């Protein structure tokens, strides 16, 4: 069966690049659409992105384009990699197949100069 | 069951493809008449050893799973039996994750030979809907 | 964007009774509406798909209608299991885009 998991750091500097790991076991990662979904502190949900099988992307232009959507068929992993990020990208990032029956248990990072 | 122009068009249009993912009505129906001749139980042995499957013809190979197709992949995870019923239901649930994709419609070769540049909405026209 | 606009923001019930939850699109979009469930401390479940379409694994409480720019979610006898967020969102165009949810909590 399908299990996913996010990882990375939950603690990032405004202006740096943010970056996150959704490991996939249970299959391969050339068999789904991947996508990576984030909640904002207000029951704000907001859909990221996600990379079919061709390897196209699709991304929210709410992001303004700092977004970037990659696969590793090897380690069947896919990422999330959110460049210039500000206290408005704090939020719980969660990664998800394209159906959306599949979900990581979600991961919180929070973006401070502390 | 063979679907009749007007019938398929009312049918996936209940089946929200009226404006789905930038692709108008016509484009579907279009598609169907070229892909199988709106005949829901049509099948295509390929030379690679899949299958199309149903009304949109899909394929074995990346999209559904009749378990005798080589490096099936499976991206709609659905049996492809489940393509072949007068109910439009997966075939459109289906299409619809197919045409997600980068490369649209361009996923149906009798679409992109027939429909692709032409009047589509010519395919929903003189149609009770 | 197509906007999602849920009601109530936020509806208490006494476990036994039921209730029905509102999503309305600014525009239409067919039968490409789906509904997730989500609690506290946990990621979203999806609980129909394509407005009405079930899915397998959910309590059959769950029930989904409408089309066009009306959608529904109803619940046919809340358990406690219940409470929580719900969230419409829609698949006809990109970007998708999720309703501002709707909480269920026990009266």
């Amino acid at each position: 069966d399908v299990q996913l998991q996010e990882s990375g750091p939950s603690l990032v500097k405004p202006s740096q690049t943010l970056s996150l790991t959704c490991s996939v076991t249970g299959d391969s990662i050339t068999s789904d659409y991947w996508s990576w979904i984030r909640k904002f502190p207000g029951n704000r949900l907001e859909y990221m992105g996600y990379v079919s099988y061709s390897g196209s992307t699709y991304y929210n232009p709410s992001l303004k384009s700092r977004i970037s959507i990659t696969r590793d068929t090897s380690k069947n992993q896919y990422y999330l990699d959110l460049n210039s990020v500000t206290t408005e990208d704090t939020a719980t990032y969660y990664c998800a197949n394209w159906d959306g029956d599949y979900w990581g248990q979600g991961t919180l990072v929070t973006v401070s100069a502390a | 069951k063979v679907f009749g122009r007007c019938e398929l068009a009312a049918a996936m249009k209940r089946h929200g493809l009226d404006n789905y993912r930038g692709y108008s009505l016509g484009n579907w129906v279009c598609a169907a008449k070229f892909e199988s001749n709106f005949n829901t139980q049509a099948t295509n042995r390929n030379t690679d050893g899949s299958t199309d499957y149903g009304i949109l013809q899909i394929n074995s190979r990346w999209w559904c799973n009749d378990g005798r197709t080589p490096g099936s992949r499976n991206l709609c995870n659905i049996p492809c039996s489940a393509l072949l019923s007068s109910d439009i239901t997966a075939s459109v649930n289906c299409a619809k994750k197919i045409v997600s994709d980068g490369n649209g419609m361009n996923a149906w070769v009798a679409w992109r030979n027939r429909c692709k540049g032409t009047d589509v909405q010519a395919w929903i026209r003189g149609c009770r809907l | 964007d197509i906007v999602l606009t849920q009601s109530p923001a936020t509806l208490s019930v006494t476990p036994g009774n039921s209730v029905s939850l509102s999503c309305r699109a600014s525009q239409s979009i067919g039968d490409n509406l789906h509904w997730y469930q989500q609690k506290s401390h946990e990621s979203p479940r999806l609980l129909i798909k394509y407005a009405s379409q079930s899915i397998s694994g959910i309590p059959s409480r769950f029930s989904g209608s409408g089309s066009g720019t009306d959608f529904t979610l109803s619940i046919n006898s809340v358990e406690t299991e219940d409470f929580g967020m719900y969230f419409c969102q829609q698949s006809n165009s990109w970007p998708y885009t999720f309703g501002g949810g709707t909480k269920l909590e026990i009266k």
